């Protein structure tokens, strides 16, 4: 999940 | 092989192996791939504090962490460690860069562990504070590029003179007494621990992180670690 | 009124009012009837040791008691003592005995409170020891029918001179300085609380127990709060 | 009348009454005249640290104050506290200002007391730190004009909004709870005191100062003790 | 050579080595014959506690050895322990008999050590506590005939199955941990230990006794040092 | 609950 | 003694 | 000094 790094 | 305990402050979202996708707090138990995360505002640039706490009978490690003037975050996991780590073992911190960098600082770390047994007044105890490290620290086993001494600091990966984090670095820091975690006549167990940190990097994605942990007496930092690995996994599994 | 949260260690077991049929250590929240029990393997005559703890971030009261080479008893109940208790508060010692009698006597009792703010080495902490009393013991408020300097010892209810417990007898002893468990820029609020305990009694049923609470500042012994009420209730509601 | 033992950490020279003329810290055994002095670099506008210790084995009340990156003032005397002060006293911090002015602000303050009987595991201990104040810090007693919550700090004295420290003023902090000094069957007694403090003048004379004392526990600031005579004695006998 | 500093509690009167004739406790300094003793009214079968002190302040090392329901012994002396020992050293327990003999059991040993540097809030410490010694004790170097673990306890010289205490006996137990002692940024540096013995004897006339000391991390006991140099000193001299 | 004493 | 204020 | 053992 997830994958907009900060 | 080495058991592995690590409470992780990862500043870089390796969302491949798990991460979520920003800078996070996260309980790992013997895999890179945290059993439990929480989102961590990180500041680049300010000096934060970790703190770490569990006990036998509850029997849930939790970790805080903090900068002055900001909202913290937390991240506890129900675990019993006495069904993953050994009854003695070793605490200490690891951090690591690879493409990307940043300072791995640490400015002081205090420890404590307690175990009360079922007798009157029998409490066995270790507690270690370090405020400021000395370039000749005896009581510290320092691995890979961890240096001490630099004003007072602990320098877990290589910084360059003019005060520049080099990349691809790896290293650690343990405290060089084993620590007694379980005792069979011990009705209540519990540790605590507690560091600052100064994270700073000259780029707007600094990597890997920093971590604390805790492993069999005998852990040595993992063949190619660096990078998202923080030092103390093998492989990403 | 009072708010009171305690940790009784219940010698006397009143079915009518939620007691298990046996011994046991709960978990009191504001009413005598114990939120969560377990059975308490109590001795006769035997010098006992109960650890008390808590922490705002599992938010978990637990209770371990203990008699030398025996098995120890736990209890644990999940609460948040901030939406229970007041900012400051008062921690204390009771003890009862009614139609039925035992002493109650405390050879050392230790407190440990610790806040952590959010800043850089910032923690409140207040910790106090006693491993023996005086017959005047400043630094406590007696309440009711407890004395000190019995052999160094704390005696919260009567005993004569023969060394015998009385009946329907209550008193409390309270530390002196308020304390302090609750601060707005706290991440991380602890207490761990310790006794060692002498409970004995000529009959075969010793009444009514042993109680480490925490009220508001200003607690008194309710009216009428011997035998089964221990000194902190004023009904069994 | 009081009885005071106090360490004083004296901004203004008043050599009329015995003070070196300079800055200095000293002892004071029941008199503003110390029993012994120490010259006192202090910094204008910098934090300081003050450690206060004794012990009943070697009777030596002893006192060291530091500012960072310089070299510390140290001053002793050999006295054995048991003949001057009571069994019971209260611990504080006191200050003032006269004609000339300064902030008397206290950032954080511990102090521990021990007492080791001849017993097996048998200490009394007392320990408290204040990292942060708050406006309404309930256990301890303010007299004069000391207040709490500014900024999470101590002010002694009176401070204009504007961040001015105002004249004539005097103000005293005590632990709310009373400390044990002597026990009979102790064989070693001893207590540890620290606070950091900053002192600040918009003037080159800065007064009057600053001191850590220990009285009977129902001490009360003297009449007209503003000034040289720091709110702990009536006149400079 | 090693470099030893020790309180010992001596049990024979080796007259001609500089023992006053009758038990006694005192202060070595690279010597067995000691530099300041005190008559020890030593109790054969009974537990008692030593108390050992000392802080660069003062610069004096006492110890405090008693016995319950009796007064105890003590000694001191002026020395400036950084004119003596390394800057990192090892603490431990030391006990011999030759001729004669008596049991040299530790029930417990806690050790403390503070060095508070000039700056704010900074402060390196190390401290342990062994209420209860296990057949595998890794944060501890046995040497000679010291053994842990019968009965939870630290036997540091043979005693047979029958609990009797063998002659020609040497055993030593050190902390596996070095100890900083000294830092160039301490304003003040201190250490306190304690420990709980048990001397017993089936004859009138125990020897030889028990000592802490302070030596160098590589310390090994001398050959020969058996009987009245207490595994500590290779010679009399 | 419970009605058996100790 | 002393007379010379800092 | 001293002779007289214990
Ligand atoms: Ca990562
Ligand atoms: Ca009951
Ligand atoms: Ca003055
Ligand atoms: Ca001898
Ligand atoms: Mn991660
Ligand atoms: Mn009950
Ligand atoms: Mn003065
Ligand atoms: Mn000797």
């Amino acid at each position: 999940m997830y994958w907009y790094p900060y | 092989a080495d058991t592995i305990v690590a409470v992780e402050l990862d500043t870089y979202p390796n969302t491949d192996i798990g991460d979520p996708s920003y800078p996070h707090i996260g309980i790992d138990i013997k895999s890179v791939r945290s059993k439990k995360t929480a989102k961590w505002n990180m500041q680049n640039g300010k000096v934060g504090t970790a703190h770490i706490i569990y006990n036998s009978v509850d029997k849930r490690l939790s970790a805080v962490v903090s900068y002055p003037n900001a909202d913290s975050a937390t991240v506890s996991y129900d675990v019993d460690l006495d069904n993953v780590l050994p009854e003695w073992v070793r605490v200490g911190l690891s951090a690591s860069t690879g493409l990307y960098k940043e300072t791995n600082t640490i400015l002081s770390w205090s420890f404590t562990s307690k175990l009360k047994s079922n007798s009157t007044h029998e409490t066995n105890a270790l507690h270690f504070m370090f405020n400021q490290f000395s370039k000749d620290q005896k009581d510290l086993i320092l691995q890979g590029d961890a240096t001490t001494g630099t004003d007072g600091n602990l320098e877990l990966t290589r910084v360059s003179s003019n005060g520049s984090p080099q990349g691809s670095s790896v290293g650690r820091a343990l405290f060089y007494a084993p620590v007694h975690i379980w005792e069979s006549s011990a009705v209540v167990a519990s540790f605590e621990a507690t560091f600052t940190f100064l994270i700073k990097s000259p780029d707007s994605h600094p990597a890997d992180g920093i971590a604390f942990f805790i492993s069999n007496i005998d852990s040595s930092i993992p063949s190619g670690s660096t990078g998202r690995l923080l030092g103390l996994f093998p492989d990403a599994n």
